[PDB]
Parts: C-alpha cells; sequence; structure tokens
C-alpha cells in the first residue's frame, strides 16, 4: 500500500517531508527508493537505502537536494526535499523492492512548489435533464471549480459507482486557478430510485464535499 | 560515464490484435540488468519484466523483452485495448539507476460518433457570481473534434476551454468536456445556448442547446 504521505503545497525555499509506510508489512525489510516524475512523463531515480545490508546510493543531481531517511519503529520511509524551486513541482514515488520480486510503488506524492495560498474548489451540480439524456441514457456529473492546487479526486457513491464515469484532466484558468469536471451515464430509467452523489476531496485545502446531483426542477 | 536510456519511438498506435515492439538503446554496455514498466492513465508505473526478459507474477505471456548489452526491446503480442499506456524501459546494472523517455501505446479503433449533452449553469453557482455551461461530447473516436458555442446565434470565442480524457482502458474510446464560462450578468442578458459539435463520425454537424429557465 507503500501508503504516502498526501499531496504539498510548499512555498520556495521550504522544504516538505514525504512519509511511506507498508501497512502489513514492515518496510525496512526490505530496499526502499525515490523516483521523481515531472510533467507526468520522464522518471528520474533519486536514490535508496536497504536498512538491512546497505548499498544505499544517491543520484549526484539530487545529493544535495535530498535526504533519504528510515523509522524501523514504525516501518515508515521518508525524503526530505530542502530549498525547493518549481523545479521540484513533480509526483514523488516511493517503491520497495527485493531482489527478483515485488518491484511495488507507491500511489505518489504531488508536491507543488508556489507562494500561492489554497484554494479549495467549488463544487457544482451537472443536473441530469431531457438535454443530458441520448435515449435511455442519461449523463450528469459535477463540475470542480477553482481549485489549488492539484490534486483532487473524485468518486461517485463512495466508490460503488465506476463503470460509465469519466473524470476529466484539470485545466488551467486564466485566474491562474484548476478546474475540471466528472460525469457518468446512467440507464435514464434509473434517475428516480438510487441517489447520486459525487465525493470531491481537495487535500491541501482540507476540503470535502458531498454534492446529490438530480434532476433539475421548478 | 552516465547511462542514457534512449527509448523509441515516442508514440506508437496499434490496432486491438496487433504485434507492437518498443526499442530501447543504451549509451554503455549494461548487461542483462535492465527491466520494463507499464503506466495506466492515472495509475503508478508498474512492473514487467526484470533482467531483461524476466516476467514478474502476474503478467500477462504476450509481454515479452529480449536484447543484451546496448540493444533492448518490448514486444507487446496480441495487443489489447487495456494494454493503453506509458512504457518505460529501465537500466539498474550501473548507478544512477536511468529510465528511458518512455512510450505511449494508443489503440486504433473504428470511428464511433459522440453523445452530445449540453448543462445549463447550475443554480448554486449563479448565486455566487458566475455562470459555467458545460458541454459534454461522450465516447468517439478519434480524438479529433470541434465544438461551437452559440449564444443567441452569435457565435461563441475566447470564453471556453476544453478537456479531453485519455482513451477508455475497455472500449478506447475519447470523452470531452467544453466548459463556456460568462458572468452572472452576460449568462441573463441572452437566452439560447447552444454548442454545436462537428467529428469524423457525424454526416453533419449535431447541436445541442437549451432555453434560460
Amino acid at each position: 500500500l507503500l501508503a504516502q504521505s498526501g499531496p504539498e503545497l510548499v512555498k520556495p525555499g521550504a522544504s516538505v517531508k514525504i512519509s511511506c509506510a507498508a501497512s502489513a508489512y514492515s518496510i525496512t525489510d526490505f530496499t526502499i527508493y525515490w523516483v521523481k516524475q515531472s510533467h507526468g512523463d520522464s522518471l528520474e531515480w533519486i536514490g535508496g537505502i536497504d536498512p538491512h545490508n546497505g548499498g544505499g546510493a544517491y543520484n549526484q543531481k539530487f545529493r544535495v537536494k535530498a535526504t533519504l531517511t528510515v523509522d524501523t519503529s514504525s516501518s515508515t520511509a521518508y525524503i526530505h526535499l530542502n530549498s525547493l524551486t518549481s523545479e521540484d513541482s513533480a509526483v514523488y514515488y516511493c517503491a520497495i523492492f527485493y531482489g527478483n520480486f515485488f518491484d511495488y510503488w507507491g500511489q505518489g506524492t504531488t508536491v507543488t512548489v508556489s507562494s500561492a495560498s489554497t484554494k479549495g474548489p467549488s463544487v457544482f451540480p451537472l443536473a441530469p435533464s431531457s438535454k443530458s439524456t441520448s435515449g435511455g441514457t442519461a449523463a450528469l456529473g459535477c463540475l470542480v471549480k477553482d481549485y489549488f492546487p492539484e490534486p483532487v479526486t473524485v468518486s461517485w457513491n463512495s466508490g460503488a459507482l465506476t463503470s460509465g464515469v469519466h473524470t476529466f484532466p484539470a485545466v488551467l484558468q486564466s485566474s491562474g486557478l484548476y478546474s475540471l469536471s466528472s460525469v457518468v451515464t446512467v440507464p435514464s430509467s434509473s434517475l428516480g430510485t438510487q441517489t447520486y452523489i459525487c465525493n470531491v476531496n481537495h487535500k491541501p485545502s482540507n476540503t470535502a464535499v458531498d454534492k446529490a446531483v438530480e434532476p433539475k426542477s421548478c | 560515464l552516465d547511462n542514457v536510456m534512449t527509448q523509441s519511438p515516442s508514440f506508437m498506435s496499434t490496432s486491438v490484435g496487433d504485434r507492437v515492439s518498443v526499442t530501447c538503446a543504451a549509451s554503455q554496455n549494461v548487461g542483462t540488468n535492465v527491466a520494463w514498466y507499464q503506466q495506466k492513465p492515472g495509475q503508478p508505473p508498474k512492473a514487467l519484466i526484470y533482467s531483461t526478459s524476466y516476467r514478474y507474477s502476474g503478467v500477462p505471456d504476450r509481454f515479452t523483452g529480449s536484447g543484451s548489452g546496448t540493444d533492448f526491446t518490448l514486444t507487446i503480442s496480441n495487443v489489447n485495448s487495456e494494454d493503453l499506456a506509458e512504457y518505460f524501459c529501465q537500466q539498474y546494472n550501473i548507478y544512477p539507476v536511468t529510465f528511458g523517455g518512455g512510450t505511449k501505446l494508443e489503440i486504433k479503433r473504428t470511428v464511433a460518433a459522440p453523445s452530445v449533452f449540453i448543462f445549463p449553469p447550475s443554480a448554486e453557482q449563479l448565486a455566487s457570481g458566475t455562470a459555467s455551461v458545460v458541454c459534454l461530447l461522450n465516447n468517439f473516436y478519434p480524438r479529433e473534434a470541434a465544438v461551437q458555442w452559440k449564444v443567441d446565434n452569435a457565435l461563441q470565442s475566447g470564453n471556453s476551454q476544453e478537456s479531453v480524457t485519455e482513451q477508455d482502458s475497455a472500449d478506447s474510446t475519447y470523452s470531452l468536456s467544453s466548459t463556456l464560462t460568462l458572468s452572472k450578468a452576460d449568462y441573463e442578458a441572452h437566452a439560447v445556448y447552444a454548442c454545436e459539435v462537428t467529428h469524423q463520425g457525424l454526416s453533419s454537424p449535431v447541436t445541442k442547446s437549451f432555453n434560460r429557465g
């Protein structure tokens, strides 16, 4: 589960400690390493350690920038990133591996270096109506507007609804804030049986919204 | 002295059923200490192969790797829709460990025309001073599509943005949203809102509209 710490908004010049814990098994029984991914593309190996049999290593590039530590007591790994700049904005992956086995990675931690303050999103319903229903199919959703930084998780009915859901990539507005929509397709005959709730989470601002989206009325 | 891994190609589109090959060339002899990763949209990179040709548990046998020294290959046979992803080669012979630039595998499929839905701005948002109109184009191929906004028949410009989904894992189609943003005041001054969409799958443009109220 390599459970990693949540998304972080850090001001330039500041630092951050990203944590990583193997729930169920002791993470320090294996070799742990971190990788940096920028712009959702290129992967950079930062370094790693193996608490029990040495062979810990750093990437010359991140020597000054990063410090890796382990906490055997609570089976948790750490990376310390100091003197952060905009070039440090990225997704950081914690990974553990043993010889010829599991090469297992964590969900990743999004780090954004900004002098800007967090802004939680507004969540408005995208109500289904005769103009949001094709035949027996209806579309509905949630508009997640004006937030910073990334990311933001969206789920439907607490995760019980996954088929037909499209969650769009966030897009920047001229305000410098992010915005995205999440829509789902459902049987138009179901519109009046089970409720539809979108679960929006924005960790950096501590925003947790549960918006119910119902057909338009007057 | 630093092992740069050059991956090819950058993008690769294939049909369900086909054999595809991804190349990776190391600037320096790396033996057989090469591995391959697959990163599906929204997920962490997952490890497929190690030691050039060995597959990790739970990895389909239609994924095989080969090569030695400086040249390496990832072959994906009977390509399936679920395979849509970004692939990375890696060298762990010498420190630091390095990755290739990655290869994006996209799946070709037949033309599919989009389903179009329009959504007026919610009442809750209007009480906040702004108005977002959303036009959804659902489950279409290929990716290119034209969304035109018209307000009381007047063609809009400079006030909308588009977002596009990554190809779907099951049916390989795309979805698209187009958001028209007006001020509460400008939205209230007009009546007919419409998004017109043009697409390879439609023999003629499709228009979806609604009246304010």
